């Protein structure tokens, strides 16, 4: 499951695990791309328990999405210790499971 | 006058969104983004900037903008071009989808600006009063280099002239 | 609170551009037209106006204003609306071009208003401040029968949010 | 010979000619039909010798255009008098051609 962060408390929380890889989606509903990659965020979580899977509505919580310079959906923010260790940008499968594997 | 000064940047901000053939690649949908003034500036040893009056409108969309796109590989190869920066004081949803409709697809070297409540455009003197304390961009160009304004013009009759705004105008100061 | 008052009109003015079948049937180039509140008021039993914050933005364009083109020829026929106004701040071109791009083949029932400096929409409360004394039009709905408003609501987060300002919300209030 | 009519002024005494029929070419330089009945309407004034034509780009003389309540170009306005008797909206030949011959 992939948990949806609706504040800035709780996304400063989520970041604040340490040493556990932290990923959030940064989406939109209106998104073609964002809805498409949506159900394949779903199955990385299932595979990566090591890790912890979070989503972020870029509308709903905008000084968030403000502050991480997200300026396209969807972007994959890749946390550890509370600081970004890498991003991938579009829908790329890929790209987003080579982040997860070399960061878990 | 503006010219042989330091381009007045001081706090002033613009909105655009990117396009690009190669995030087409990543396929993602695109947010505006807020660019400093002064970082474009301290960033790109060449800039030209042309403002119009309204995304859309008939003299802007057929006589000034489409010279720009026309011209701007030669500007960017030949001339030295860094950026070039359409100002005007329409959304940047609006303005994107201007842009496209007049066939640009990327934004490296070009970009659409919103300047809000054309408060940039106004602390030049380039601005149009459009009634009841309403303002758009004038039509208008300039060249800075090395941050500092070489040329700088705007259009008596902007809704019907391009002459001192035009590319081709530009061109001859570069 | 607007409900079950006289729709206040006063003195409150838009810009549009018209789009027809018929005068594309004489080939013309459209010019953007004045229209008094007060006039449109008094000319049309019933009218629905939704207002948007920008011209082409996300929520704007997919989730909110399509669902008003697709209900028209409903609205019309079976609801007996006479008038459907979207209103933006935007200039009338880029609305103008927007409409197209959403389908809008005719302007007799349907027509992209825009409400130049949110004078319209603040004078309702209905405005959006997006920073530095600068507005959009907020997201809402409103029902005007016989010059007496019969529904009016507001987003309260119009960014994300078609609710009251859905056409579905309006149908259920004709 | 189609006449430009660059202010109020001059729009105002082309009017004030009196019996003779009076036709105005509201255009625009960016408009296609407007390019596109030009050359036309240069020809019916050669035939019609007994009327006098004009043109008024609607975005120099703005204040004639929003006055005549011209909202589309090509429209072409016939006056007698100095009052307008008909229009004609649109690059209609046709239209345009009957409009002179049942005024002229």
């Amino acid at each position: 499951m992939v948990t949806q962060l609706k504040s800035a408390s709780e996304y400063d929380s989520a970041l604040a695990s340490g040493d556990k890889l932290v990923v959030v989606d940064f989406f939109a509903t209106w998104c073609g791309p964002s809805k498409m990659i949506a159900p394949m965020i779903e199955k990385f979580a299932e595979q990566y328990s090591d890790a912890a899977f979070y989503k972020l509505d870029v509308d709903e919580v905008s000084d968030v999405a403000q502050k991480a310079e997200v300026s396209s959906m969807p972007t994959l923010i890749f946390y550890k210790g509370g600081k970004e260790v890498t991003r991938v940008v579009g829908a790329n499968p890929a790209a987003i499971k080579q982040a997860i594997a070399s960061n878990v | 006058d503006l010219v042989n000064k330091k381009f007045p940047a001081g706090d002033y901000k613009f909105q655009y969104i990117a396009i690009s053939q190669s995030d087409a690649d990543s396929e993602s949908c695109k947010m505006p983004q807020t660019v400093e003034w002064s970082k474009l500036i301290s960033e790109n040893k060449k800039v030209i900037i042309t403002g119009a009056p309204a995304a859309f409108s008939p003299t802007s969309t057929v006589s000034h903008i489409p010279g720009y796109i026309n011209y701007l590989d030669e500007l960017v190869k030949e001339k030295e071009v860094d950026q070039v920066i359409v100002v005007t004081v329409d959304n940047p949803f609006a303005n994107q989808a201007w842009a496209k409709s007049l066939g640009v697809k990327d934004t490296t070297h070009i970009k659409f600006a919103s300047d809000p409540g054309c408060a940039f455009t106004k602390s030049i003197g380039f601005e149009l009063a459009v009634g009841d304390g309403v303002y758009w961009s004038g039509r208008w160009a300039m060249v800075v280099e090395n941050g500092i304004v070489t040329y700088a013009a705007k259009e008596t009759n902007p809704g019907t002239d391009v002459t001192v705004s035009s590319v081709e105008s530009v061109l001859a100061h570069l």
